[PDB]
RNA sequence: UAUCUGGUUGAUCCUGCCAGUAGUCAUAUGCUUGUCUCAAAGAUUAAGCCAUGCAUGUCUAAGUAUAAGCAAUUUAUACAGUGAAACUGCGAAUGGCUCAUUAAAUCAGUUAUCGUUUAUUUGAUAGUUCCUUUACUACAUGGUAUAACUGUGGUAAUUCUAGA
RNA sequence: AUUCAUAAUAACUUUUCGAAUCGCAUGGCCUUGUGCUGGCGAUGGUUCAUUCAAAUUUCUGCCCUAUCAACUUUCGAUGGUAGGAUAGUGGCCUACCAUGGUUUCAACGGGUAACGGGGAAUAAGGGUUCGAUUCCGGAGAGGGAGCCUGAGAAACGGCUACC
């Protein structure tokens, strides 16, 4: 007896297990972006579906509508905050047409490569993961974080990351110890 | 030194239970989980009452390091912080001894067992002796 | 080990369901009843011993019955208990008789007594006084607000006896 | 079963409470009294969730045994103890005084008053009924047996209880036009004036109610309190005067002194 | 997230199912298993059977203290502190578990009690107590009868109890 | 809406209640008697309200089955009168009386690997399947029945009996 804990699922697996179309196209996603899985993309389309879906029946509503001005609205704010959708073209319409291109655009693993400060996906996936970045004062190692286009000018090299300073990292400091020990003082 | 610069947030005076209660936040860069020794300490000179009246619980460090997070109690003087902290937070402060109590399930089965005699029960060690004896 | 049970006239065991007051029967629970087997009031050979207790004494001293006697536990509590134990009065100061055992502790020796109970105390009186006064004054409390409740009816009634008889 | 229910599982307690989900498999159970158990507000959730001066249970058990509350001019040390509407928190220690006034949102707002406003309570007339040897008594909303009422007082009208004594200063008739609160279904915390109120003999009396901006609302006159008349309520309203603004105005005010 | 593909023929188009395909807070099982958070879990078959231990007791300034209890106590030679036991009072009808019964039954929403009971809470409430008063009974306060306790026991054994 | 609240009269009663209780402080007064008054609480108690409820109760809604078409009515089925019982209404029971009551708009019966609901899974829409199980209601404590104490149990970490 108490309260039962929530939660749901991040993904749907596609109808299809096999098609050549969508394995390739999945592929070159999760290359462009140095992603992990098919779960990584199959997360993304599944956002995309709910977007879709709240934005469908808004746009059954007729305009006007509270509940339709209050929530479209609500959605129109969020992903032109997190920067899937544009500063213009700030319409239900528009929303109906974002891509998953355009969310895995937001990643911070994206974000980090495209601030100078990676020079590659991969890169940027494992300096994320080992604590290198920090999207205000605030480490952040997971590459899916969803910056939101005010964090842009905040991501930077983490303050106690040895690219950031104070420490000059642990293999560095091992192999400046044999060095020291094989010439002196 | 390290710039702890410890800081007090929310702050609300508790005539009730004789106390201001409050958020700390800790900026310890550079460092790791100040205390809660050198927390009270601290405190006890911002608030000017005394290191005994003054209590700290929660302190949670934030992920990545160099903050931490807890909740502040100053008392308006010893005697009331004795009255009102629980007995497990002034053990804590070595303001009070953990008290020597047996096993729970030890003072379950000593209660269970003396629910079997009724009155004294001398009277029932007398008759046992004296029955066993002749 | 079954004990006897007077009213059960006969000389062997019997399952009875025994209840609060009655012998060879301590509930537990309140309204609780236990079947019990009891042994009959009738004596006979069944029986391992018999308590009897000497009504008329004999021409000789018994070594450990008669010859001894065993010092009252407890004396008096009450006040007029006291008054009849000693045999005073009906009115008379009962605190002065009040028996008094003396307990030793090595060094210390102190004195008990037991707390008097149904004593006349001036705390006694003045709640006596007080539940009196109390009743006295809410019954003129309740007679004022009646009057009170009754001269604004009457006013009332006269407001609209004129105003439907005039208009 | 068998008898009266003693505990009071969370996510079965009333939720204008606001109590957590997670934390805890129970609520406090709102002891008998005044007020009804759905309509209450146990002195623990009042001290320790609205007003943050107990962590936790034990505090405020801590804070009640010292009598330092006191729910109508009377300290009631319980812990479940079910105050409710109008019901008037005195806090001797940081001379507090608050009226429990549900806000626009239906739950119990945090509403700070005056000693001179502490001084009494509002009550709606439950009943009206003569007593043994005659003697006529009005029955309020809190419960309180209120003897010899002025017999121009009748069912849903409101007195004012000097609540120093259990003694009417003055009272309101139900009629259109008077100022009202809304103490129950979905309209809870609303404010405005009575417009009519239609009979349905034999079954739930309504009440049409609009307020400032003229928003009108349909109620049962179960849930209707008279609290003034038009305007110059005889209570201090809550911010926001049971106003019930919509989501979108709500937001808008919410971007608005949030930017300054 | 309004999608179908393989299989009857020499080939064809149909009917039509078989097969595949994707989920399952949907169970089991196989192989494998590094991290963080969350956290279901003897329902189904057997409301089958259970060793053992625990799960219901509770005392405030404010019912009863002569423990032959400890501290010794605030005039404190009636008591006064703490206070086992045992009376007294309250609670044990809540909780927790399970889903076997149960098909207008349970139950859901909605009614009624002008057809009833209701400890507790809260509010209010009690000058009248005189057999047949021209037969008033301590009220500065009625009475005995019991527990714990003393002591003597019975039974292999029980949260058994007896006699004084 | 009432034979309601309440009040009145004549009586009635194995006569109910109407403080023989406890803590703290111990103020005021005059025929200074250890006299008269006196506070803040505790715990009790009648009755009415209230709160917590409880019991009963109105309408509509439940899966498969006709290889279940008639069912209930002897030992109440359906209604009436009176009584008894109950906390109270009511065939709840009893006496007398009447012959009713349901049903192809599926009665009655049988099955359920049925507790009901809030809900869950899947799903374009409509639907389909599930819900022993965190909340609500109900039932039970091996199976039956019966009862004590209590405001409240037909109680099972209460009792009695049978299996
Ligand atoms: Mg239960
Ligand atoms: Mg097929
Ligand atoms: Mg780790
Ligand atoms: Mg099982
Ligand atoms: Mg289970
Ligand atoms: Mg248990
Ligand atoms: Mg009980
Ligand atoms: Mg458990
Ligand atoms: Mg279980
Ligand atoms: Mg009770
Ligand atoms: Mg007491
Ligand atoms: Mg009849
Ligand atoms: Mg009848
Ligand atoms: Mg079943
Ligand atoms: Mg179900
Ligand atoms: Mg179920
Ligand atoms: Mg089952
Ligand atoms: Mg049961
Ligand atoms: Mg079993
Ligand atoms: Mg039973
Ligand atoms: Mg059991
Ligand atoms: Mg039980």
């Amino acid at each position: 007896p108490r309260a039962p804990r929530t939660y749901s699922k991040t993904y749907s697996t596609p109808k299809r297990p096999y098609e050549s179309s969508r394995l390739d196209a999945e592929l070159k996603l999760a290359g462009e972006f140095g992603l992990k899985n098919k779960k990584e993309i199959y997360r993304i389309s599944f956002q995309l579906s709910k977007i879709r879906r709240a934005a469908r029946d808004l746009l059954t509503r007729d305009e006007k509508d509270p509940k339709r001005l209050f929530e479209g609205n609500a959605l129109i704010r969020r992903l032109v905050r997190v920067g899937v959708l544009s500063e213009d073209k700030k319409k239900l319409d528009y929303v109906l047409a974002l891509k998953v291109e355009d969310f895995l655009e937001r990643r911070l693993q994206t974000q980090v490569y495209k601030l100078g400060l990676a020079k590659s996906v991969h890169h940027a996936r494992v300096l994320i993961t080992q604590r290198h970045i920090a999207v205000g004062k605030q480490i952040v190692n997971i590459p899916s974080f969803m910056v939101r286009l005010d964090s842009e000018k905040h991501i930077d090299f983490a303050p106690t990351s040895p690219f950031g300073g104070a420490r000059p990292g642990r293999v560095a400091r091992r192999n400046a110890a044999r060095k020291a020990e094989a010439s002196g003082e | 030194s390290d710039a702890v610069t410890i800081r007090t947030r929310k702050v609300i005076s508790n005539p009730l239970l004789a106390r201001k209660q409050f958020v700390v936040d800790v900026l310890h860069p550079n460092r790791a989980n100040v205390s809660k020794d050198e927390l009270r300490e601290k405190l006890a000179e911002v608030y000017k009452a005394e290191k005994d009246a003054v209590s700290v619980f929660g302190f949670r460090t934030q992920f990545g390091g160099g903050k931490s997070v807890g909740f502040g109690l100053v008392y308006n003087s010893v005697a009331e912080a004795k009255k009102f902290e629980p007995t497990y937070r002034l053990v804590r402060y070595g303001l009070a001894e953990k008290v020597e109590k047996a096993s729970r399930q030890q003072r379950k089965q000593k209660k269970n067992r003396d629910k079997k005699i009724f009155g004294t029960g001398k009277r029932l060690a007398k008759k046992v002796a004296r029955r066993n004896a002749d | 080990g079954f004990p006897m049970k007077q009213g059960v006239l006969l000389p062997t065991r019997i399952k009875l369901l025994l209840t609060k007051n009655v012998s060879c029967y301590r509930p537990r629970r309140d309204g609780e009843r236990k079947r019990k087997s009891v042994r009959g009031a009738i004596v006979g050979p069944d029986l391992a011993v018999l308590a009897l207790v000497i009504v008329k004494k004999g021409e000789q001293e018994l070594e450990g019955l008669t010859d001894t006697t065993v010092p009252k536990r407890l004396g008096p509590k009450r006040a007029n208990n006291i008054r009849k134990f000693f045999g005073l009065s009906k009115e008379d100061d009962v605190r002065d008789f009040v028996i008094r055992r003396e307990v030793t502790k090595g060094e210390k020796t102190y004195t008990k007594a037991p707390k008097i109970q149904r004593l006349v105390t001036p705390q006694r009186l003045q709640r006596k006084r007080h539940q009196r006064a109390l009743k006295v004054r809410n019954a003129q409390a309740q007679r004022e607000a009646a009057a009170e409740y009754a001269q604004l009816l009457a006013k009332r009634l006269s407001e609209r006896k004129a105003e439907k008889a005039e208009i | 079963a068998r008898g009266p229910k003693k505990h009071l599982k969370r996510l079965a307690a009333p939720h204008h409470w606001l109590l957590d989900k997670l934390s805890g498999c129970y609520a406090p159970r709102p002891s008998a009294g005044p007020h009804k158990l759905r309509e209450s507000l146990p002195l623990i959730v009042f001290l320790r969730n609205r007003l943050k001066y107990a962590l936790n249970g034990r505090e405020v058990k801590a804070i009640l045994m010292q009598r330092h509350v006191k729910v109508d001019g009377k300290v009631r040390t319980d812990t479940t103890y079910p105050a409710g509407f109008m019901d008037v928190i005195t806090l001797d220690a940081t001379n507090e005084n608050f009226r429990l006034v549900y806000d626009v949102k239906g739950r119990f707002a945090v509403h700070r008053i005056t000693d001179e406003e502490a001084s009494y309570k509002l009550g709606k007339v439950k009943k009206v009924q003569l007593g043994k040897k005659g003697v006529p008594y009005v029955v309020t909303h809190d419960g309180r047996t209120i003897r010899y009422p002025d017999p121009n007082i009748k069912v849903n009208d409101t007195v004012k209880i000097d609540l120093a004594s259990g003694k009417i200063t003055d009272f309101i008739k139900f009629d259109a036009g008077k100022l009202v609160y809304v103490t129950g279904g979905r309209n809870l915390g609303r404010i405005g004036t009575i417009v009519h109120k239609e009979r349905h003999d034999g079954g739930f009396d309504l009440v049409h109610i609009k307020d400032s901006l003229d928003n009108t609302f349909v109620t049962r006159l179960n849930n209707v309190f008279v609290i003034g008349e038009q305007g110059k309520p005889y209570i201090s309203l809550p911010k926001g005067k049971g106003i019930k603004l919509s989501i979108a105005e709500e937001r808008d005010r919410r971007r608005a002194q949030q930017g300054l």
